[PDB]
Order: C-alpha cells, then structure tokens, then sequence
C-alpha cells in the first residue's frame, strides 16, 4: 500500500515546569 | 495451557442451596468435599451425611439415605452423641472462602449431604460439591 | 511445583500437675503449590527484492530489535504483567503491604505530599528480623527528595554544597526508571494543581532474594520460517519462553498516596 | 497426563519474637522448688 | 484412605440449571468444566462461555460478562461464527456417563457459562461444574 | 468429621494510614 | 505413605511453641500454674506522659524531650538499666521534627541508626506496640493510644529471674500405641519470678 511517512518540521518546543518540594506545612 | 482437568477429578453438584444430589463414587477410589458461601452467615450451620446402596429395583440407582457413622482417629476429644458422621460450618465465614473436607471411611455406592435440621435457612446461602480421584475402570 | 510451609500450630501449653496425661495440639500445613511458564514469539516478512538491492543491511537491525524488545517487554511484564498468559507482576497483586500518606491540608485543601517524614518513617518501618531489604524508586522522585526545603529556606539534605550526592545504594536505594515515577516527568510534586496524584505508587522496599522469583528455561531462537517464503518474500520466526512469580508478599512494602 | 516436576522449595514466610532472656537473671535449680 | 482432595483440586458450582455463577480462576493456573445430565435431553444443547474483569469499584467483585473468543489450532478446520468460545453437548446423552471440556486460551479473572439462545428449556436439566488445579495465589 | 481446612480467594487492600510524628507544638 | 515428613515438622513446631510460649508467659503469664508475667505484675515503677494540647483540644502525646527525661531520671546508683521498647517507637523517635523542619536526630542522613548497645536500648517486636500496630494509631488525631505501655527500663540482672530445671524431653508413649496407631509425648521444666520491682521504670501514656 502506501507507507505514508511524514517528518514534521515546525518542531515547536517543550515546557517542562520543573516543580520541586513546597515548604513544610505542619501535619494537622 | 490448562489441561482438561474435568475428565479426571470430575465434580458434581452435591447441594445447590436447596436440593441434594446422590453421587456415585464406585468408579473412583478417593473423593473429597468443597464448600462455598454465597452471602453473609448468621449462625454456625450443621449438615448430616448419608449414603445409598444399589436399589433392588435398579442396580444403577441410589437406594435410601442411610446415615454415615463417624470413625474416630487418634487424639479424638469428642464423638457425636449418635455416633453418626456429620459436618458443620462455623460462623464468620465470608462468602469468598472455599472449604474442604473428607470422610476417611466410605461405605455404599452413593454419597449425599443434607442440611441438619434447625440449620437449614442459612444452608440456602451454602453450596457444596465434590470431586474424585480414581479411575479403577 | 513446590511446598509452602503455612504455619506451625500450638502444640504444648503450660500445664497443671494433677494430670499424668497430656494434651494434643493441632499441626500446621505443607500447602503444596504449582506454577508454569509463558511463551514469547513472533514473525516478520521482508521483500527479497528490497532486502538484496538496498542502501545497506536491515537484518541485524531487526535481530537487535528482537533482543532489546524481548528484554524490555520481559522486564515490564515482570514488573506489571498480569497472570493471564503472562507472569503475574508483583506490583499488581495488591497483596504486598502498600501504605499511603495523609494529604497535608493547604488552608482548605488536603493535598498529596511525599513529606520526608513519611519516607523516613516507611524505610524505618520494616521488621529487621527478615534481614536487610533494599528499596527501589525512580530517579525523579529521588531528586525530588534531594530538593526538600524547610520553613526557613535551607536545604534538608547536604546544606551548603548545592549537590546532595547522597552516596546511594550503600543505603538500600536502587534507582530504576521502569517504575511508574509518580512525578509525571518532573511535574507532579506541585503543591498547587500539580499535586502528585490521588493514590499513585511512590516507591518500594523488599527483600527481593526471597520475595519474588524469575524462572528461565528457553533462550532466544530464530528460524528461517520455510513455507511462508515465496521466493519473493522471506519470513523469519523466533521465540523464547520463561516466567516469574511472587515468593510471599510479606517481605516487602509499597508506597502510594 | 503430563507430569509437573518439583521445584522452588521452602517459601516459609513466618516470623517470631526477640529474645529478652539474657537480660534476666539465670537460675539452675535441681529440684522442683526453691 | 481418600485424601482430602478439597484442597488440592477444589471445585465450584458453575451452572445449577437456573442461573450462572462466576467462579474465580485467577488464583489457579489450570481449570476445566464437567457436565452432567439429570435426564435425557430433547436436542443438542449449546452453551456460551464468558469471562469477566475486576470491577473498577472493587477488585474482587464480578464485572461485565466479556465473551471469550474461540481459539483454533493445528487440526481445527471448523472455524465457527465470529470465533466465539462456545460448546455443545449433543443428544443421545445419558446420566451416569459424564462429559468434560476446557478452553485452551485463558483471559480474565473468573469464568461463567450461559445457555446459548435456543437451549434454555433443555439446559434447565443439566448441571455444570468447574474443577481447578495448580493454585499458586 | 469436619476437618474443614480452608482458605479464601484473593485478599484485599493493605492501605494503612502512614501517619507520622507531627510538629512539636509546645507543652505550655 | 505421606509425600512429606510430619515427624520433623512436628518436632520443630513443638520446639517453636516451647520458645514462644515461654517468652509470652514470662512476659504476661497469669500466675496460675505458670510464672507470673511481670507486665501484669503491676508493681513496677511507672510514669504517664502529659496531656499535650492542640487546637484547644488536649490529646495524649509524647516527645523526645519526655523520652530523654525518662531515660535520665533513673536512680543511677541502682546500676546500669537496659531499656526495651517496640521498634515502632524507635521509628516514631527517629522521625521527630522541630518547628523549623529539621530532624531532631541525624539531621541530613535520611535515617538515624546508632548502635543500640551503648545507647542501652533493645527491641522486642511483640512487646506490646504502643502505636496500635505501626503507624495507624500513631499520633496527632484519630491515633496515639492512651494509658498504654510505651517502654520499659530496668536492671534486669536483678529485676526478674528465670529458673531452668530440665530441657525438652520426647518419648514414644508406649501405653496406647498399638500396631495400628502410634503416639508421642513431651515436656520440659521452666519457670520465673520477679526479683524486686524497684530496679526499673516504666514509661506509659
């Protein structure tokens, strides 16, 4: 049939939000 | 790759909640018991064991229901006041827990279990069946 | 098949003295068990024309793909695979003791948190009578542990060198990346909406030398599947088979939220 | 009809207590009373 | 000297003649069906096989009844409609002579059997049980 | 002659609330 | 004909029941035809904790400060007094936090593991765990049980004594053992008592 390869170009970027432990709030 | 584990160890309905069924064990040499609950129990339940002989009218149908006598092992601490074999399921058995049992002394050709009187309302929520082991023929 | 010692019932209590007789205690069990293996095979077809007059080789690429896919699929099934036609994954049986942390409220919102208190409590809540038992988790959650801060602002681990470098392993920590890494990427520890997720697996800690086993019988085999080849195609066939099973899910504990 | 063959062997998964015996005093009486 | 084969090959009720019952197989690795006739039937009786999955509400409660598919093999040249796993006990079947079977490919958590459309009235006089083997848990 | 050895089917969750020593408030 | 061997299995189970029953009796034995358990002896110096308050709702609580006070409050002239407690208590202690966020013990090591021999502390996982099992009953609210055995400490070389007379003996019961049956019998000889319940403290809630 037709393998139909694409290879997009735009490549538009990523947005990892690199979160990290918040401040220690008392339990209860 | 489950083998056809029905051609040997064939199971048969013994007590479907409200009806017993005599089962022939002559073709076999060993047979156990399998108990299951379907709902929540209220009090402990009791069952009496019966056996049947070939009826004189037909050599391949069960006869009457003769009570099975209990045989004591060693280290026995209590014997039924009648001396007849019987079983009982204790209270607090959640209906997702199978139960096993076996009488070590057989007699007759057919076996049967019946709900002992007074403890038959809960028996509705109880199912009993039995498998075998031998070929012998 | 193999035996499984269930328990050792009580035999002798402490008796009185007006008894020349004695007392019978009930015995335990031997609880025999069985188990089986599982298969893994497949095929592909090439076009002899494409294969021969090509830019370069494709076959060895496919063989390496076979080996790597087999290894990674075996590992992932060992981790999470179901019992149906696969070895049961110890993570899925849900009979290993799995705990979870209380969600710290944030002025109105009880919110998921892998508070260092919970981790230190878990690692020290394990019967040492079972011997040592190693823990496993994802690298991302480990780095999350390394980044925990106090109410002041100081680091909670290695304050003053900007790198925690905690000398792992030497204390029970074996980092892998096959685990479901509760930090989605590195975006799940968000006290705000980014909260780590209702009931998500965090880490594990077990004595694996007796908690889980893997049985190996058949290595990889590759045959030229004659009968599918048509002098215009070629079809190879391969296979390998093995299995795995939990030993007893009481030699290891699991984390969640 | 096929024969499953033996393997594994000795999953036990049973625990006990500690031994708080050496701390107590040891006495070795020969008779039944003291 | 009949061993207690309750444990080590237990069994359960699969089809009492009035309704089906899910029987868990996940704790085991081999299993099979045993059929039994309370009397002679009128025509060939066919049965459909179903498997389930753990409900999202609880991982120990029966969910929907997924239709297990038929799986052929080397000498299977009678592939039926839509490849569904269904069986059929023929006529000329008597009591005291049982039949057995099992599905070659397993999937799901517990199995169930239902009277395929057209055999219900006749299936009302058949009893189906399931025997397991190789429990590992 | 009950001798009713028995076991259940699949067990059930193990989620024990992993509560932990809270913040020290103040005796006083 | 058995596939397994019941004999050695029974012997091991009997020795195990011997050991575990001896320990459980020596600890909580109810006097009659058995050594009186020094836990139930109930003459041993004991001290409760303080009704710590939070949200104007007092709750039984326990701090490392109270623990150190209980440890150092011993009459040292009595001698060295080993302390004992469940492992879950050790977990509770190694997981104490200040008002800032720092660990009260081993700050910045992910654990707290000293050698519990110079620390004069020992663990028995069946010593009644003060926590209702680990964690579940632990602290704060809906947890942390009340008037419960937290820990013990004593000069056990003079606080409690154990007497040993005869080890385990096993023999085939000749009487009653026919050619169709067979029966075995066994026994031992042990006991214990409390020396003087003035050599050790108890920490309770």
């Amino acid at each position: 049939m037709v393998k139909l390869n694409c290879r997009p170009l735009c490549q538009a970027p990523t947005a990892s939000r690199l979160v990290s432990p918040p401040c220690f709030i008392c339990r209860g | 790759m489950n083998f056809n584990v029905g051609v040997d160890f064939p199971s048969f309905i013994a007590w479907d909640g409200e009806e017993s069924f005599p089962v022939k064990v002559d073709g076999f040499n060993q047979f156990g018991f399998t108990f299951k609950t379907i709902a929540a129990l209220t009090a402990a339940t009791t069952f009496n064991i019966f056996y049947h002989e070939p009826s004189d009218a037909d050599p391949c149908v069960p006869g009457p229901a003769i009570r099975v006598p209990e045989v004591p092992f060693c280290d026995t601490v209590l014997l039924s006041e009648d001396g007849l074999a019987a079983v009982t399921l204790p209270e607090t058995v959640t209906p997702d827990s199978f139960c096993a049992g076996t009488v070590p002394c057989m007699n007759g050709q057919w076996i049967s279990i019946a709900p002992a009187t007074g403890s038959e309302t809960n028996a509705a929520n109880v199912q009993i069946t039995v498998t075998m082991k031998g070929a012998t023929r | 098949t193999y035996m499984k010692i269930a328990d050792y019932g009580q035999l002798g209590e402490y008796t009185c003295d007006a008894k020349c007789d004695a007392e019978f205690g009930e015995p335990g069990n031997i609880r025999h068990l069985e188990g089986k293996t599982y298969d893994y095979r497949g095929v592909f077809c090439f076009n002899r024309k494409n294969l021969q007059e090509a830019n370069y080789d494709f076959l060895s690429f496919m063989i390496g793909a076979a080996q790597r896919s087999h290894r990674i699929n075996r590992n992932q099934a060992l981790m999470i695979g179901k019992g149906v036609n696969e070895p049961k994954g110890w993570l899925t049986e849900n009979c290993f003791p799995v705990f979870q942390t209380l969600p710290v409220d944030v002025n109105g919102t009880s919110t998921p948190a892998f508070l260092a208190q919970d981790w230190r409590r878990f690692v020290t809540s394990f019967p040492a009578e079972y011997g040592e038992a190693r823990s496993v988790m994802h690298q991302n959650v480990f780095g999350y542990l390394a980044a925990m801060v106090d109410a002041n602002g100081r680091f909670l681990f290695g304050d003053g060198d900007l790198t925690f470098t905690p000398d792992l392993v030497r204390e029970r920590i074996r980092i892998s990346n096959c685990l479901p890494d509760p930090t989605e990427g590195n975006t799940k520890g968000g006290t705000g909406q980014d909260a780590f997720a209702a009931g998500s697996f965090v880490a594990a800690q077990a004595a694996w030398k007796t908690a889980f086993y893997a049985v190996e019988k058949r290595p990889m085999f590759f045959e030229q599947y004659e009968g599918g080849s048509s002098a215009w195609c070629v079809k190879y066939q391969f296979g390998a088979e093995d299995g795995g099973f939990v030993g007893c899910c009481e030699h290891g504990r699991i984390l969640q939220i | 009809f096929f024969t499953p063959q033996v393997l594994a062997l000795e999953v036990d998964c049973n625990i006990e207590c500690a031994s708080l015996l050496d701390l107590y005093g040891q006495i070795e009486v020969s008779r039944s009373t003291f």
